[PDB]
This record gives C-alpha cells, structure tokens and sequence, in this order.
DNA sequence: ACACACTCTCCAATTCTCTAA
C-alpha cells in the first residue's frame, strides 16, 4: 500500500501591412 | 363495449404463457456442435410458435419487447418460483 | 404594406450601372431606424423591408460605389448590422406560436437571400480595406465601435444556416456557404483574420474571431480535410465508377433472391395446404394458403402489419447529414487551418481561457473554446506534426475544467428539464473534446522522445489517480436514455471507454500494484462494475448497425464485450432472446464473411448456452428476461 | 339500398407525481 501509493504520487511577429 | 383485448401479466402467468412453454421443448431434438445455427433457428421457430399462443395479434419483436416490459412485474414472479423448481 | 414600400424609395436610384442618391438619403435611413425602434415583437417592419429588397436593391449600391461619405458609410453599416442580426437572437428563441413561427421562417428567408446577396466580393473586399486602415491606428470609440460593427456583420452574414433542404447539391459543388467562403479568399479578408489572431494587443477581437473562425470550418472535419491533395481528381473519378459498380451489384442479387422465392404461376393460380400436426391458435391443424415454395423460410408473423407507435414515444433522430464541398474550397481551407495551426493557435488559447477565466459576467460561450481545441488538436495529430505546436492546451488545467464543464451539464441535463436537449448536446461536444485530449496522450508514447513520453506519464498518472475521470463512463452509462441523446453520443462514449481502458491497462502494467484516491486498485474490479445489465442493453442497442458501423467502432465493442464475458466469466448475462434474435439475421446474413470475429463470438456463445440447455431446461425461461448479477452467476450452479 | 367524406364523441392508454416494499 504505502510504498507503491507514495512513488505513484511523487510523479506528480507581423503587422497588418504584411498579412494583407 | 370496446373490449379490446391486449396481454397483461395475468394472460402472460396462464395456460398458454410459462406452463405452455415449459412443455414445448421436451419432445424436440437439438444437433450441437457444429449445428449452432441450426439449433437456434429450430428453437427460434418454436418460440416465435408459441408467442402466437399467448397474443395472436403482435408482431413477434414487438411481442418480445411486451414480454421484456412485462417480466418486471412481482405477479410473474410469483409463477416463476413455480416454473422453476416444481410447484 | 403599401406605406413602407412607398417610403422606403427615398434611398436613391439605379442609371445603368452608376447609382444616384437623393440629397436627404441621410434623413431617409433615419426614417428607417425610427421605423425599427417601433416595430412589433412579430418583426413586421424588418419582413416589410425584406419584401421591399430595400438591402438588395439600394444599400450594396450605396456602398459600394458611395462609401466616401463616411458618416453614411456608418449608418448604413449599423442598419444592416441590426436588420441582419440572426432571428434565434431576435426572437430569443424559435417560436411555439404558429403565428410567430411563420414570421421567424419569413424573416429566416429573408435573411437566406440576405446572405446569398452578400456573396459580391466587393463588399468583403471594401470592409476589408475600410478594416486595414482602421487597424493602422496602433483611435477614437467610434473608431473601436466601426471595428465591432465590421467583425460582427461579417459574423451576423455567416451565423444564418444554409437551407441544404432547399439546395439538395452533390458532393463537391459549392453551396451558399461555400461560395460564400470562396469570395472571402477571393476578397483577402481572410489574411485579417490572421492579423487578429496573431497580434498581441488585439486580444479583444481574437474572441470575435474564433467565432468567425469556427462558423466557416463546420462542414469540414480535419481529418479528411488533411488528407486532401492534388491527386484528388483522378481519385474521386475512378472511385465513383467502382462505388457504381457495387451499387449495382448489390441491388441484382437482392433481386434475384426475391425472384426465386417467389413461385413461377401467376398471383391467381390459387392451390391449399394442411399443416397435418401443426395445430393453431384453435383446436385444429393449420390451413396454409399461399404458395408452395413459402413454406421454405416460414414464419407464422410474415402476414402482420407493425405496432401503430404513440406520437410521444418516438426515439431521438440525427437532424443532420455528412458532406465535402468543392475541392478548390477544400483546398483554401486546408491552407488556412496549416497557417492558423503555425502562427495563431497557442496565443489566440492563452487570450481566450484568459477571457473565460477573467470575464464571467458576460457569459461568454465557452463551448467555442472546447470546439477549437478538438479542432486544431485533431488536425495537428491527422498531420502528425511535433507536440509543440499545441503546447498551450498540454496540461493538467484542461482535464479539470472540462471535466467540471462536462459533470455540470450532466447535473444540468438531470436537473433542468426544460432544457435538458440543450444540455445533452453541450454534454455531448464536452466529451468529443475529452476524447481528442486521449488520444493526443496516447499519441505521443509512441513518439521517439522521452521528454514527452515522461509528460505524457505525468497527465495519465493524476487521470488514473483521481476518482473523476474513471467514475465518469459509469455516470453517462447510467443515464443514457433514447429521448435524451441520439446513438451517435454512445457510440463516442463506448469508443471512449475502449481507449480509457486501453491507456488504464497500460498503465497498471508499470508498477505490481496501482494505489489510487484512498485504496490499492484492481483492473478486474474496476471492470466489474460495468458488468450492469444497463450498460449491457446500451452494447446491445449498438450492435444491432453492426453493418452500419465503423470498422473501428466494431473492432473497439466487440473486443470489450469479449473481454467481459469471457475473463469475468458472466457469459450467461448475453443468453437474451433479442440478442438471438441478432444472432439469427446475422447469420442469415450472405455478407457475413465480412464479420469473421463477431459470428464466431456469436456461435461460441450460442455453443455455451445449447451447453447449458442440454443440462437445464430452464434456460428457455430465462431467455426471455433480463438478470441481476446474482442470476448470471447462479445459472451455471442450477 | 348501398358506398365516400366529413364531423364529432367518449373510453381508457401513457406519463407525472407521491408513496411503500
């Protein structure tokens, strides 16, 4: 329980002049 | 006036409905493996026999969605401990 | 009627191709708004006008060729702007009133020849002009207001639904949004979108924006849309001929068939038959009437006409209908979405969720948010592009806020039930969006990079440790129901399923035992709980479109219901006359070499059940109805 | 005397709501 839960938590520019 | 017939859970519970089906299968015969398909058209055929029976006026799918509505009801219940086991 | 209609001619006059204004049009678009202030709830002056073709006739003139004069440039704008604005927003809702009713159709096919009127390129291609050199400024409000009134004309002219019905078009011809959309290419207003959307300092238009955005895109689903290419034409071409083809095909062979059961003598050549031991409904022995060669196939049901069903009884039904527009559209499209993808997509997200976040008391729609994101993510994901490109949407905060999102329209959709549709549909858009979120999870382990291999084990570490998201699929299943939502949100929902288990699986592979929000996990245990008969009837109701259905839909419920049956060990749960039933067509079916794996399954459980039968005769009992858990595992102990 | 078209009624099936098993 402890061991397998306490690993598994421890993871846890441009301007409109260009365009057009 | 206007007695339209239609099947409720006392017209399913009689004769015609559980006991009737009981007793249809023990004279037919059933071929196994390799005959799956066979056997369920045979068995198919029979039912679709016998729910003309209980209601002759639905179609057989409609019949069974009755039948699926229906079998919620405590009356049947009260046959069905009946029909299994012995009476 | 006649008073508008005489009225409204004060506006000017056509000589040719050169339009002339009166010298008091100014005054006389007045009138018009004053008309508009007083009209009736029943939008009598917006029809008056409508049938007038006021907009038609005199305004695209006026602004086209006199737009100099800004102050009625201006007005004509907001004019249009109010008269064009869709009717579900004038009238608040589509009415139950006939009267009403035909008014909102009468002003809905106004506004459809509004919008094929609008289709002139030199109107897009003025407000796109007029637009640039507002956006120059680096203003004054009615410099801002002029901008808003623009991107919401433009908006108002997309929002109002083609009539398809009316159209009835082939595939790969333009319909009025099509074209439409090919005169905004042809206008370059396309390329202010992307302005928009890829400047900083216009975060208050890029809201507007995403709306324009998701209205032009809605016929075109991304992965089709990225499998286009030049080669398309001889495609399509000899694809046609081999579907012809086996159209053909298909419809002789069903001929044929009936052509042989039917007898070879003519309807009047009479004869009768006794069934000798086949007694009735009475006391006696059937008296068969028909034709000799119909008592190879019988059934005694073939004579009955079907259930007269009550009008409130009738099941949900798709409104709705799967398309493809012309290849040059197709085309324009796909390079739209590649360079929205490259340039405006994580800036235009951050701006929007900043949006929603900040700005509650305007209620804004964040369902277009959810719709872009499993947009763009699936079309980055079809292309198979580097995660970075959609880095923004790559964290925890998305899974928690549609999931509250998706549980508080679930809540809704129970508790509100005036607006229990409404509900389920926004329900159903949250969990296509889910799905995509998966999916790109699942996509990236198979990625060559370990950075982003440990990311994706971060995500789905907190999604399989937290309670939601695997008490979620139980939540829906539970609650499907056949008014509230049509097949197509199960079929998400179970294909969903399938990828939730494949990732959970996965995962518990890492560790001896998975510890989760607190009790040590078991994947048998968690399986166990859809072993309801509920979700069972919901399997089944899918099922029965096999031939319908997807390849993958069909691989995803077959491969789960195995799973069930076999390694949980409820095999008798599926002993249903209904499913026999299937069973029965399914077999009968000459198309069944298309579907190895589910007759087999079927013929493996019909070999466990005449096993049973053999033993047990009450099995044909139990046919008939549905089990609790304790049934199931009690019929193999008798 | 024997067939269509139309109008109208009363009986009881389907669902909402409150309650017990």
């Amino acid at each position: 329980k402890q061991l397998h839960s306490e690993t598994q938590r421890l993871i846890r520019n441009k301007t409109i002049h260009d365009f057009f | 006036k206007r007695n339209i017939p239609k099947l409720d859970a006392q017209r399913l519970i009689s004769e015609r409905g559980l006991p009737a089906l009981r007793h249809v299968f023990d004279k037919a015969k059933f071929k196994g493996k390799g005959h799956e398909a066979e056997d369920l058209k045979m068995l198919i055929r029979h039912m679709e026999h016998w729910a003309h029976r209980l209601f002759p006026k639905l179609q057989f799918e409609d019949f069974i969605d009755r039948v699926e509505y229906l079998g919620s009801k405590k009356e049947v219940q009260t046959c069905l401990k009946r029909i299994r086991l012995d009476l | 009627n006649c008073e508008l209609l005489a009225t409204c001619s004060a506006l000017g006059y056509l000589e040719g191709d050169t339009y002339h204004k009166e010298p008091d049009c100014l005054e006389s678009v007045k009138d018009l708004i004053r008309y508009l202030r007083h009209e009736d709830e029943t939008r009598d002056v917006r029809q008056q006008l409508g049938a007038a073709q006021i907009l038609q006739s005199d305004l695209l003139p006026i602004l086209t060729q006199h737009h100099q004069d800004k102050p009625l440039f201006d007005a004509v704008i907001r004019l249009m702007v109010n008269l064009t604005q869709p009717a579900l927003l004038c009238f608040g809702n589509l009415p139950k009133e006939p009267s009403f009713r035909h008014h909102f159709l009468q002003v809905l096919t106004y506004l459809q020849a509004y919008k094929e009127a609008f289709a002139s390129e030199k109107a897009f291609g003025v407000l796109s002009e007029t637009l640039y050199e507002l956006l120059q400024l680096g203003r004054q409000e009615e410099d801002n207001l002029l901008i808003e009134r623009i991107l919401l004309l433009v908006r108002n002219i997309l929002h109002v639904p083609a009539d398809l019905d009316q159209e009835k078009k082939i595939d790969d011809d333009a319909s009025a949004h099509d074209q439409l959309l090919w005169a905004i290419h042809l206008s370059g207003l396309d390329d202010l979108l992307l302005f928009l959307a890829s400047s900083s300092a216009e975060e208050q238009w890029s809201l507007h924006v995403l709306e324009i955005v998701s209205l032009m895109f809605r016929d075109q689903n991304p992965e089709q849309l990225a499998g286009v290419g030049q080669g398309r034409l001889a495609q399509e071409r000899s694809a046609d001929f081999a579907e012809l083809e086996v159209l053909r095909q298909r419809e002789m062979a069903e001929k044929k068939t009936r052509a042989l059961q039917r007898g070879n003598r003519h309807s009047r050549f009479g004869g009768s038959y006794i069934v000798q031991g086949l007694k009735s409904i009475g006391e006696r022995d059937l008296i068969f009437h028909k034709g000799l060669h119909n008592l190879r196939n019988y059934s005694s049901d073939l004579g009955k006409q079907p259930k007269k069903v009550p009008k409130r009884r009738q099941a949900a039904r798709e409104l709705s209908i799967q398309r493809r527009s012309a290849l040059n559209v197709r085309l324009f499209l796909r390079d739209f979405c590649s360079e929205f993808l490259e340039n405006c997509y994580n800036r235009l997200m951050g701006s929007v969720k900043d949006h929603l976040l900040r700005e509650k008391a305007q209620q804004h729609d964040e369902t277009y948010y959810m719709w872009a994101l499993a947009f763009f993510m699936a079309f980055n994901r079809a292309a198979s592009f580097r995660p970075g490109l959609v880095s923004e949407t790559l964290s925890v905060r998305t899974f928690h806020f549609i999931e509250q999102n998706l549980t508080n329209y679930y809540e809704m959709m129970l508790t509100d039930r005036k607006e229990a549709a409404s509900w389920a549909r926004r329900m159903h858009l949250a969990l296509k969006a889910y799905q995509e979120l998966l999916a790109t999870v699942n996509e990236m382990d198979i990625s060559p990079d370990e950075a982003v291999r440990e990311s994706s084990r971060i995500i789905k570490n907190n999604i399989f440790y937290v309670m939601e998201y695997r008490e979620l699929f139980l939540a829906l299943f539970r609650k499907f129901d056949e008014r509230c939502q049509p097949r197509s949100f199960l079929r998400d929902l179970v294909e969903t399923t399938h990828l939730f288990l494949k990732m959970l699986e996965r995962f518990c592979r890492s560790r001896g035992n998975l510890v989760v929000q607190e009790k040590e996990f078991n994947f048998l245990d968690y399986l166990k709980r859809f072993a309801c008969s509920t979700v069972v009837r919901a399997y089944v109701l899918l099922l029965r479109s096999y031939q319908q259905n997807s390849a993958h839909t069909n691989h995803c419920i077959v491969k789960m219901l195995h799973r069930l049956a076999h390694d949980l060990k409820m095999e008798a749960l599926l002993f249903q006359l209904s499913v026999f039933c299937l069973f029965n067509r399914l077999l009968s079916d000459p198309a069944a070499g298309a579907y190895k794996e589910l007759v087999t399954f079927a013929k493996y459980i019909l070999g466990k059940f005449f096993a049973l039968a053999a033993v047990n005769q009450k099995a044909f009992v139990e046919l008939l109805f549905w089990k609790n858990t304790a049934v199931v595992r009690e019929m193999t102990e008798g």
